[PDB]
């Protein structure tokens, strides 16, 4: 009847061991399993992700081991908290992680068992710092097709999230399933500390550790000095003379600039002398 | 007026002076705007 | 009337004043951000590639390369060098599944 | 202040010499302390001499803010005991003065003339003249409606058609969508339906009267249909038509918030309740809304904190913005976070200073949606100023903070705070429209259309040409909407751009390769233009001097619709009546026609001289008020100069 779009609450202790454990599945697709609380229909957060086992024979609804989950759960209750189990999630390192036959053959069981059971996929390969990557989706029934085919309501979250589209296969499973919107909910406690334990650690590890003399600048003046006649030959380049040749054409960088820094690693560096020293 | 529609102009010069001058500015501004876009568009080039 | 203008003009006198600033701090942050963008580009692809053989340059902005395996594969070029290294039969090292001319 | 005492009062004439440098102060004036100091000063001088001028006192009235003076002005008219030149003075308070400044007058004024005044601060007879004029002068052209009708989308169709016609329909009160098709609107579900009973109320705003009885099939107490979405319009319906003044339906209200529907009876509750209290510094009302704040529901938080800043607008409460963004940090939802961040935004407006204490919090914090508040917030207090303080963090977060949503409210703060000066903002908003990221380029859409809206600019036109031919889907359609803010009442003969962009607006929605999202926008654009059928237009900039609040609050509810269906059906508080009148004094209807020197094709909706009414009323643009000259041969002759719109006086010869 009525249906919102989906947001997803994912907690940094719950985006560990989505990569983690497709990393140790790398290069073969895992099997995992979400865990979270379902707050109202157009709201969900996943409040942890634990690992299951990976399978080397390819995945199968029957990976996923009942009384593995059973003695699990127990284990929740004298954990810290006991929430409920939502849906599944697999990694896809392969491909473009896309949702594969067995993983539509997973679905119309999840979704029995729990309502929404949201199909999550995960990739490594895509990028390594800077980008989302991952994946979601959820099954939109194909009984549907007699009644209104276009959810949701509140669209762009979708429309937005049906940028870039990602190529023609991917988006070919749009048919009998839509993707579901993923932001943060702030964790940023955890997350202050995420930056200044890897920034503080990447920062000369004291700050003070690391703070081919006439040497290297003997090798810098070999490309301070032989690089310079190849690259002013090319004003001489440019006169033609005059003027035959197809212009313009830009020498200018990108030697000229790294020469500049090349003397700004060169001085402060050397200033450690007045630095350090007194 | 002597105090004055005189007087005035040169009031008026001074903030015609830094208007030429924030015109010189703005100028100076005018073509570094350009860089920017330009790098901007640019900064889109490695997006495209 | 002379003096209520002189008391207008000042105006976008000084909004144009603070819209120095508005720049010049905009500009330097998407320099920064451009700097970062540069990153970006020689992050892509890292590791690991694929040698391929290069066939002709067709156009700008991409051109042809056969694979190890023989097949020819049409790929964007980078866009930091379009040129020098390009030449007409040369190795050209290939990412795995982009297959991208770097 | 004391040699400005006797340059005021040197010999001669200087016969409006004060008139318009009041004008020219209050724009050139960087620091508002000093500035009505010399103004209180200035309409004393105004008395003292001889001949009497009304549109001196109206400046002040507003300014200066002052009860007990504005009381003292209108009881000596009373004593006068000449209705006529009181007359302007009376709808002058009405239409200028905000609704806390309205309830404080009509109390001590009250305590013929009486019976006067009370429906002139009401607004009872300001309503049903201008509820006359759409009528006539409305061309209703059901054409383009079906060409976008066709298309046959199963979704974004429902919002867009009846969001469309609300349009060109508002305060005729007729129906015709809904009698026409019965099974398109059943087709309706979910949030869909919630605006059926929602754009009824649009239609239908103002005609204070009948408001009760003919909405009485969708009571959700009685009624209680299927879908629990279709009951909670009724109670959004009616505050758009009680935005700023109320009436009897307070009880209506009262009613059904207590049966039925829980808890979206309180999402349209409060938004009719607040929107109805909106500017009355009202408590009830505040206190249902702090356990509505604590309901903890994601979708009911818009409906807390957007009705509390409407309510506390303009009184600053201390309590309320203490228990919102004390609730703003342990909050699991973005929603209520949004609600809460034009909440606290919309009750600090036109500070200048108090605004800023809070603006250091906002801005400073780590939250994205509270960073978005931060804007909204330094946009209303900083509305109507070209102050340089503010623009100085507006690019900080506009640029060096990596959220994109934040970026682009950040730039919509800019069409907020300088409608006085239009012209600036296609100058700083120029280098924001090469952003690689379209979310910018949005909000810098949005910029020229906000505040250019009343303007006839070309330059913003041109500005927004290579906006719809951006790649991006949601980028064209905010140069749809924008580029249909900049036409409003303007037709072919105004500049060439409007048949092409007419044009444009069919075609692309016609087209199913075309996105569906972007397409929306398109017969919205066209409604946008159509709106009013065409007759009212919306300016932040009049001689009153106030900012219009609901376009304001519709529009930026409006702004993304895409986290909340509804929050396109609360762009149904963007649709305000506005009109002249040529009225001469209380009931009676004069007849006069009068010349004016622009072409029909002007008031054509899809010379020699013209005729206007002779009060119904009839239409004129904001240009052609310059035009037009006051009957010489007419027995009703206004006593007052003609120069803008608005009521005035006519008297008889
Ligand atoms: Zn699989």
């Amino acid at each position: 009847a009525v249906d919102t779009a989906e947001q997803v609450y994912i907690s940094s202790l719950a985006l560990l061991k989505m990569l983690k454990h497709g990393r140790a599945g790398v290069p073969m697709e895992v099997m995992g399993l979400m865990l979270g609380e379902f707050v109202d229909d157009y709201t969900v957060r996943v409040i942890d992700v634990f690992a299951m086992p990976q399978s080397g024979t390819g995945v199968s609804v029957e990976a996923v081991d009942p009384v593995f989950q059973a003695k699990m759960l127990d284990m929740l209750k004298q954990t810290g908290r006991p929430e409920m189990v939502v849906g599944w999630y697999h990694s896809h390192p392969g491909f473009g992680c896309w949702l594969s036959g067995v993983d539509i053959n997973t679905q119309q069981s999840f979704e029995a068992l729990s309502e929404r059971a949201v199909a999550v996929v995960v990739d490594p390969i895509q990028s390594v710092k800077g980008k989302v990557v991952i994946d979601a989706f959820r099954l939109i029934n194909a009984n549907m097709m007699v009644l209104g085919h276009e959810p949701r309501q509140t669209t762009s979250n979708l429309g937005h999230l049906n940028k870039p589209s990602i190529q023609a296969l991917i988006h070919g499973l749009n048919r009998h399933y839509y993707s579901i919107t993923i932001n943060y909910r702030k964790n940023e406690l955890e997350q202050k500390m995420l930056l200044n334990l890897h920034k503080k650690s990447w920062m000369e590890g004291l700050t003070l550790q690391d703070y081919v003399v006439k040497e290297m600048l003997e090798l810098a003046k070999n490309y301070n000095k032989a690089v310079e006649e190849e690259d002013k030959m090319t004003p001489e380049q440019l006169a033609i003379k005059n003027v035959g040749k197809q212009d313009p054409k830009r020498h200018l960088e990108e030697h000229v600039d790294v020469l500049m820094t090349s003397n700004i690693v060169q001085c402060l560096a050397a200033m450690l002398d007045t630095v350090v020293f007194k | 007026l002597e105090e004055g529609k005189a007087g005035s102009g040169l009031r008026q010069y001074y903030l015609s002076k830094i208007e030429e001058l924030q015109l010189i500015v703005n100028d100076k501004s005018q073509n570094l705007r350009r860089l920017q876009a330009q790098r901007n568009e640019l900064n889109a080039k490695v997006r495209l | 009337d002379l003096y209520s203008r002189y008391k207008k003009l000042q105006q976008e006198l000084e909004f144009l004043e603070v819209q120095e600033e508005y720049i010049k701090d905009e500009q330097k942050n998407l320099k920064k951000e451009f700097l970062h963008a540069q990153e970006e580009v020689k992050r892509i692809q890292s590791i690991p590639l694929v040698i391929g053989q290069f066939l002709e340059a067709v156009d700008q902005n991409t051109a042809i390369v056969g694979s190890t395996t023989g097949s020819n594969y049409y790929v964007r070029i980078l866009s930091t060098i379009d040129r020098e290294l390009l030449k007409p039969n040369a190795s050209v090292a290939l990412h795995k599944h982009s297959n991208a001319l770097v | 202040l004391d040699v400005f005492e006797k340059t005021i009062l040197e010999s001669n004439d200087v016969p409006g010499m004060l008139a318009y440098s009041l004008k020219l102060c209050m724009s050139l004036m960087q620091n508002k302390q000093f500035r009505n100091k010399v103004l209180r000063v200035l309409v004393k001088i105004y008395m003292n001499l001889e001949k009497p001028d009304f549109i001196n006192v109206c400046q002040c009235l507003i300014f200066l803010d002052d009860p007990q003076a504005v009381s003292d002005i209108l009881e000596k008219l009373v004593k006068e005991d000449n209705l006529l030149m009181a007359y302007q003075i009376c709808f002058d308070l009405y239409e200028s003065a905000s609704q806390q400044f309205l309830s404080s007058v009509i109390q001590n004024l009250r305590t013929d003339q009486t019976l006067k005044m009370i429906k002139i601060l009401s607004g009872e007879m300001a309503i049903e003249l201008h509820l006359q004029f759409l009528i006539r002068n409305n061309n209703t052209d059901l054409m383009i409606l079906k060409n976008t009708k066709d298309a046959v989308r199963n979704s974004v169709c429902h919002t867009a058609t009846v969001i469309a016609n609300s349009f060109m329909h508002c305060g005729t009160t007729s129906d015709q969508f809904l009698r026409d098709n019965l099974e398109w609107l059943a087709r309706a579900t979910n949030w869909a339906k919630f605006t059926a009973t929602a754009s009824l109320g649009v239609i239908h705003k103002g005609h204070e009267k009948e408001a009760l009885q003919l909405m009485a099939t969708y009571l959700p107490k009685d009624t209680s249909p299927g879908s629990a979405y279709q009951e909670g319009g009724g109670l959004y319906a009616l505050g758009l038509i009680h935005a700023n003044h109320g009436g009897d339906i307070i009880d209506y209200l009262l009613n059904q918030l207590k049966n039925a529907s829980n808890d979206i009876v309180r999402h349209g509750g409060s938004l009719g309740l607040g929107l109805a209290a909106m500017g009355t510094a009202r408590q009830d009302v505040y206190d249902l809304l702090k356990t509505n704040l604590y309901q903890d529901d994601a979708v009911t938080g818009e409906a807390a904190g957007l009705a509390l800043g409407l309510v506390m607008l303009g009184s600053k409460n201390a309590q309320a913005i203490e228990d919102m963004v004390g609730y703003a940090q342990e909050t699991q939802h973005e929603k209520i976070l949004r609600g809460l961040a034009v909440g606290i935004a919309l009750v600090m407006y036109g500070r200048m200073e108090e605004a800023d204490a809070l603006i250091e919090s906002l801005c400073r914090d780590k939250d994205p949606i509270l960073r978005r508040s931060g804007m909204y917030t330094v946009a209303m207090a900083y509305c109507g100023s070209g102050n340089n303080k503010a623009i100085r963090r507006l690019l900080h977060v506009a640029v060096s903070d990596v959220n994109d949503d934040v970026r682009r409210a950040a730039v919509e703060s800019l069409g907020f705070i300088l409608f006085r000066t239009p012209e600036q903002c296609p100058s700083v908003v120029s280098l924001l429209s090469e952003s690689y990221n379209p979310h910018v380029r949005y909000g810098a859409a949005m910029a020229l259309g906000i505040c250019c809206a009343g303007t006839g600019n070309k330059e913003a036109i041109n500005l927004l040409e290579p906006m719809t031919n951006d790649p991006v889907n949601y980028v064209r359609q905010g140069a749809l909407i924008a580029s249909a803010l900049i036409m409003i009442q303007q037709t072919e003969i105004t500049c060439p751009k409007v048949n092409q962009f007419r044009q444009l607006y069919s075609k692309v929605i016609n087209d199913k390769h075309d996105d569906v999202m972007a397409k929306f926008g398109a017969i919205l654009a066209q409604g946008i233009l159509d709106a009013g059928g065409h007759n009212v237009t919306i300016s932040l900039q009049s001689r009153t001097g106030h900012t219009h609040m609901p376009s304001v609050v519709g529009v930026l509810v409006f702004t993304q619709f895409w986290f909340w269906f509804p929050l396109s059906h609360f762009l149904s508080l963007a649709y305000t009546p506005t009109c002249v009148i040529g009225l001469n004094k209380d009931l009676k209807m004069p007849k006069v026609q009068y010349k004016s020197n622009c072409k029909p094709s002007t008031f054509a909706y899809p010379t020699a001289k013209a005729k206007k009414k002779e009060k119904n009323p009839a239409r004129v643009m904001p240009a052609q008020l310059k035009v037009l000259t006051m009957p010489e041969t007419c027995r009703y002759q206004p006593f007052k100069p003609l120069s803008i719109g608005g009521i005035i006086i006519l008297k008889d010869t």
